[PDB]
């Protein structure tokens, strides 16, 4: 149930930020040393990534682990909006805590790191990424459905291969 | 005879005459072979039951 709690906490981000941020977009794999080189950043915007899933209690839930890599803009070592991306990361933490999102609930925070060498930095962006685990549920078994009419019980005795074969075949809702 | 297949009897003492063990006369599976699956008069009988 995965991909819905992504999804939750997605549409979540849009409703809290909504304009402030200019996109939102779910990155395929943590942040590397080549993710600024190859992303569509359109800074300010935020990423959510799926970071795994530890252990859970039972056989049935994990402790899944997010991840949100805030993206800005830092022209002549000086952040766009300090106080801008300051108040993003502060209310990306505060809404998605604790607050459930689809099957997963519990969010927690778990770390903040600043997450900026010198290959962001030369590149103009900051990139606070903050963690999260929640305890998400594994899918139930699939059902089923069917209704075919009882008519016929075939038994067979496990006797030996070549000994006369001993059976029944019952043939229920037979009358006479 | 009950290697053979017919079933036995003993004559007890009084002029009484018993069963001692009903056989079957089943002693040949169906390639050739020695097959007990219906030795006892027992087991046909259980079968059916």
């Amino acid at each position: 149930m995965l991909e819905e709690t992504e999804a939750a906490l997605l549409a979540r981000v849009r409703e809290l930020f909504g304009a402030t941020l200019r996109q939102v977009e779910p990155l395929t794999g943590t942040w590397t040393n080549e993710d600024v080189h190859r992303l569509f950043l359109a800074p300010p915007s935020v990423f959510l990534a799926w970071m795994g899933c530890g252990e859970g209690r039972t056989r049935r839930e994990v402790e899944s682990r997010w991840a949100f890599f805030v993206v800005a803009e830092l022209l002549n070592g000086e952040p766009v909006n300090r106080p801008g991306i300051y108040q993003i990361v502060e209310r990306l933490i505060a809404g998605v805590n604790g607050q459930t999102f689809g099957p997963t609930t519990g969010m927690r925070l778990t770390q903040v790191r600043n997450l900026c060498d010198d290959n962001r930095i030369n590149a103009g962006v900051v990139l606070y990424g903050v963690l999260f685990s929640g305890t998400t549920p594994l899918p139930s078994v699939v059902d089923l459905d069917s209704l075919d009419d009882y008519e016929r019980h075939w038994q067979t005795w496990k006797f030996p291969d070549e000994t006369p074969e001993f059976a029944a075949h019952i043939n229920v809702n037979q009358e006479k | 005879l009950l290697f053979d297949g017919i079933s036995t009897f003993n004559v007890n003492d009084g002029g009484e005459m018993q069963i001692e063990r009903m056989i079957t006369m089943y002693r040949t599976n169906k390639y050739g072979d020695s097959d007990p699956s219906y030795l006892n008069v027992n087991t046909i009988a259980t079968l059916s039951y």
